[PDB]
C-alpha cells in the first residue's frame, strides 16, 4: 500500500543473503536475524520497519570477510 | 562453488540495488561508512543506553562523525564511553587532535551508548 | 502456530503486493485466472510442445480462454490435446457448446502443449 | 539498473513463501523451485526473468490449500 512493501521484500533478501553466508551455524545470531526479519514483516509504520532494518543490515556489515561493498560497486559501475 | 558463487554475487548485487532504491538516511549512512572502512562490530541497538561498537579507520572520518562526546551514526546520537586503539589501550578524548593524529595506532574503536 | 501464521500472512501479502506492482501481462493473467478458480495443475512449461494442465471451473471462463483448438494462457498460445471432465471421461471439443454446457461435469481439465 | 531488480527480489520472497509452506519435503519439487530461483537471479534480459517467474509462480498457484488469493484481497481491501 506504500513503500512499506519494498522494505519487507528487501528484508527477506537480506536474511537469504545471510543464510547463504552460512550464518545459521550460530544459533545465537541466526535467531536474532530471524526475529528481526519477523519484526520487519509485522511492522505497522515505516519508522519501525527501517530501524529494525538498520539492526539487520548491521549484522551483514559487521562481517568483514562476507562482503566488500567496493567490489559490488565496481561490478555495477562497469555495467551501469 | 563456481555455480553457487555466481548466484551469491547476483543476489548481493540485487540486495544493495534495492537498498539504493530505498534512499533511507539511516541506511545510506551505515553503508557509506562501511565503504570507507567505518564498520560496526555488533548489531546496531535500538534501545536507549545500549552498547554499540564502531571502527573508525582514519582521522578524517573521526571528525565527520564525532563532536565532543557525541557520536553521530545511523541517523542517531551516541554518547561515547570508551576509545581504544589497535593495542586495546584506552585513549582519552583529549588525545584525538589534529596535531596528535599520526601518533595514535589507527584504527580506533568507540564504545558508545544510544541516547 | 499463532506467531508463525502472522508472519506467513504478512509475507504472502507482501508477495502479491510486489507482483501487483510489476504489472506483467503474463503474471496478471495466471493470477487473475487463479482468482476465478482457473488454476494450473503442474509447473507452467517454457519449452515447446511441453505438457500443461489447467483447470477450468465454469463455461464463462472457457470461452474467455479457448478458441477452437487454441488455448490462450500465461500470455502464450497452447494447442489443446485432451479435455476430460470430473469423472476422467474424455470430452470432445464439439461437446463444449452453450447448449450442452450445463450437461457436462464441471470443472474440466485441458491437457495442452506449448506453441 | 532497471525493473530487473524488482523481479529478482520478488523471486527470493516467492521461494521463501514456498519454503514456509513446507515444500522442501519434496526433493523433486524443491530442486525445481531452487533452480528457477537461480535462473531468475542469473537472467540477463527481463523477458527471461519474467518467463521463469511464471513457472515459479505456477508452483504456488498449483497448490490449492496453500493460498486463497481471494482471502488476501479481502485483508487488502479492508485496509487499502
Amino acid at each position: 500500500a506504500s513503500k512499506m512493501s519494498d522494505v519487507k521484500c528487501t528484508s527477506v533478501v537480506l536474511l537469504s543473503v545471510l543464510q547463504q553466508l552460512r550464518v545459521e551455524s550460530s544459533s545465537k545470531l541466526w535467531a536474532q536475524c530471524v526475529q528481526l526479519h519477523n519484526d520487519i514483516l509485522l511492522a505497522k509504520d515505516t519508522t519501525e520497519a527501517f530501524e529494525k532494518m538498520v539492526s539487520l543490515l548491521s549484522v551483514l556489515l559487521s562481517m568483514q570477510g562476507a562482503v566488500d561493498i567496493n567490489k559490488l560497486c565496481e561490478e555495477m559501475l562497469d555495467n551501469r | 562453488e563456481d555455480k553457487r558463487a555466481k548466484v551469491t554475487s547476483a543476489m548481493q548485487t540485487m540486495l544493495f540495488t534495492m537498498l539504493r532504491k530505498l534512499d533511507n538516511d539511516a541506511l545510506n549512512n551505515i553503508i557509506n561508512n562501511a565503504r570507507d572502512g567505518c564498520v560496526p562490530l555488533n548489531i546496531i541497538p535500538l534501545t536507549t543506553a545500549a552498547k554499540l561498537m564502531v571502527v573508525i579507520p582514519d582521522y578524517n572520518t573521526y571528525k565527520n562523525t564525532c563532536d565532543g562526546t557525541t557520536f553521530t551514526y545511523a541517523s542517531a546520537l551516541w554518547e561515547i564511553q570508551q576509545v581504544v586503539d589497535a593495542d586495546s589501550k584506552i585513549v582519552q578524548l583529549s588525545e584525538i587532535s589534529m596535531d596528535n593524529s599520526p601518533n595514535l595506532a589507527w584504527p580506533l574503536i568507540v564504545t558508545a551508548l544510544r541516547a
